């Protein structure tokens, strides 16, 4: 009974641990975005300078 | 400085206090096997 709780409680704090992940990815593909919409404008402003 | 395995570690601990325990169990077992025909050789005696 003690392993079985010991396995339950880490797998509990394990699926937490995965969704904080899934958290940090979110931000920082939020933070990707906002780059590569300045990075569009600038190719545009490029094939306007041409 | 700081922990290798942590987890490996610290479950090696819990199976250590787990042991014990266990052990303890068996002995109110024993315990009271014997004060059952204890008190039954008593009553014959």
């Amino acid at each position: 009974a003690n392993r079985f709780t010991s396995n339950i409680k880490g797998l509990t704090q394990a699926a937490r641990n995965a969704n904080d992940g899934i958290s940090v990815a979110q931000t920082t593909e939020g933070a990707l975005s906002e780059i590569n919409n300045n990075l569009q404008r600038i190719r545009e402003l490029t094939v306007q300078a041409s | 400085e700081s922990t290798s395995d942590p987890l490996a570690a610290l479950d090696d601990a819990i199976s250590q206090i787990d042991k014990f325990r266990s052990s303890l169990g068996a002995v109110q077992n024993r315990l009271d096997s014997a004060v059952t025909n204890l008190n039954n050789t008593t009553t014959n005696l």
